[PDB]
């Protein structure tokens, strides 16, 4: 015959890759543009309880 | 088949052939002096062997 | 209840072609020393590497020496590895199916369409003989023999 | 019209021996799209340059079924080039004069004396199955498989 | 819960070893001590056919 | 049908005990927005990896309204991955053999001898209710909820 | 007889809660060899120093295979230290008095009011089971297991 290491034989070495595939984060809409401390902002932030 | 295994099969093949012929020659001597192949199961040659040449 | 040949164990070897499309043959034979009985599986030989049968030529002698013969051999490709001596290994009906040779003794060639449409496999597959029907009066010292025209490098 | 298998069009390569008188085989097969009809010429496979057939095994899968089947295959060597789509190429009854296989599923072997007397020609030639008589009912998807043994160095 | 990399999970890295254990060949009794020319060797070798 | 329910998925979390022998309980509940059928697999909750049930309390509302009720709930470990939705996964009867809780709303605690002998496993097995008898005439949006106490670090 | 379990010898381990109130449970089990007999004391396990039972669950196999079974297990706290092998050590009937479990497989829980009223002591008291009545007839490898829930910082 002739040697065949074949598929799935415990001799068949497998190499694991170190690089990670990441399901990247959904891009946020309400970024620093909209949120503001002034009156002219879609999302106002109230600093009346941040230190009190 | 030489990529799925880290071990190089050529050098192992050569070493196995060397050991194979070592065993074959000494067991040839032992059967010829004794006069029969008998029942030994580790002999290279099969049973019902009645001389090679 | 495997009766392993010298080919299956690894004592006698099997040729392999060095060129695609090159019929190579080696008559796989045993000398079974007991009368075959129903359910016996005989491992004649090994079908090496990426090869497929092309012509199968059974060469069984007279296995039934009684009255109305009943023995019906059939051959196939056994599942497990070539050398393992597990009794629980199945035998197919590809090359021959309920072949009636052995009732009288002689030669019967492949006559089933399954004998030529075998698929390849990267491992070594061993051709086995299963006696479908028990002999009426089994014969002891006769020999069965199968010849494979297996060719490598097919599609 | 000519129904070409993969071997004739050149998609699937055909084997040639690299030695004198070395038997070479290849499974010349085709899967029949639609149903066969009278006068159909199926260009199964290409016989290599200097080789001549030495044994041909024809296996088909119940082409017409039906009842009182009347189908009869007829294979031979076509005069045309390797793979030209010329509908004027003809098939002679060299290997199988009237296979009468395909009436029921089975395998037939070359029997006519003309099978082994084919002369060599320096160019490639295409082995072609011609359905001599129309089939009753018929079937679609049934495959025609020809197994051809040729030696490449005969005198 | 807790991240468990179970026994059968595909990420369970294995490491194949370079060193390959080998069966020791059977020692041969009939070494050069016995196989020799001349009369006084248990298994003498005929040298007539070696060169001719 | 395999009914996924919050805890089996990654939506709601089941807590690991921490320390050894610390009895830990979470309430695995389902709002069955459908009527249980003759054969269902209701993947209530996740028995966290390497932890054994110590006490199991089955809290269930009325599932059957017709006379002479025959609903039986079988609570057992169902083997496979944590939350892969396939119909191949099948549970057994470990925490409960065949419960009468289905006839009318009530609570019956673990009383099987084999309930407290569940063995460890390095992965997150899941606990599944199989309705092993006919729902009969009844059922609507209801709740089945087992409260099993599992401890880690057992021997 | 003083058939002591692995926990008594210290071979296995008994858990201690880190904080006051954490209900802790360990499965005190022995695969007792021989047969149960009248008057033998099985030292299943040891509750830690500052600890009182919070719920006791006793599950057993069939400790007698006969007609009119009459085995009655009694479990309670023992007197001497954990490891000292002295037949002059007595149990009580605190956790279970005439538990009458063992004629069937069964699972029993604490029923007597004295089960939950146990007083704490600084040293490792040992929980032992005494077979009060006769073992009826025959039991070889059946196992007895008791599961305790205990808190450490009671008042």
């Amino acid at each position: 015959s002739s040697t065949v290491i074949a598929f799935g034989d415990p001799k068949a070495q497998k190499k694991w890759s170190s690089e990670l595939a990441v399901d990247i984060r959904k891009k946020s809409y309400f970024e620093s543009r909209f949120i503001g401390t002034s009156e002219n902002a879609v999302i106002q932030r109230k600093t009346e309880v941040e230190s009190d | 088949s030489r990529k799925r295994t880290a071990h190089d099969l050529r050098k192992t093949g050569r070493d196995r052939l060397g050991d194979y012929f070592y065993q074959l020659t000494d067991e040839l001597f032992f059967m010829y002096l004794s006069g029969a192949r008998g029942i030994n199961k580790d002999f290279i040659l099969p049973t019902s062997f009645t001389g090679y040449a | 209840a495997l009766i392993q040949s010298d080919f299956a164990q690894g004592i006698r070897m099997t040729p392999v072609p060095d060129c695609a499309g090159d019929v190579t043959a080696c008559r796989f034979d045993i000398t079974l020393k007991n009368a075959p009985a129903a359910g016996d599986i005989i491992e004649l030989g090994v079908l090496p590497g990426n090869a497929v049968p092309v012509e199968a030529i059974l060469d069984v002698d007279d296995l039934d020496t009684g009255g109305a013969p009943t023995i019906t051999l059939d051959v196939g490709i056994m599942s497990g590895p070539v050398g393992k001596n597990d009794p629980a290994r199945t035998c197919g009906n590809e090359l021959f199916a309920a072949s009636t040779v052995g009732q009288a003794g002689g030669v019967v060639r492949a006559t089933a369409s399954s004998a030529f449409r075998i698929q390849k496999a990267e491992d070594h597959r061993s051709v086995g003989v299963k006696v479908a029907a028990g002999p009426a009066t089994g014969a002891a010292g006769k020999t069965i023999a199968l010849i494979l025209f297996y060719v490598q490098g097919t599609s």
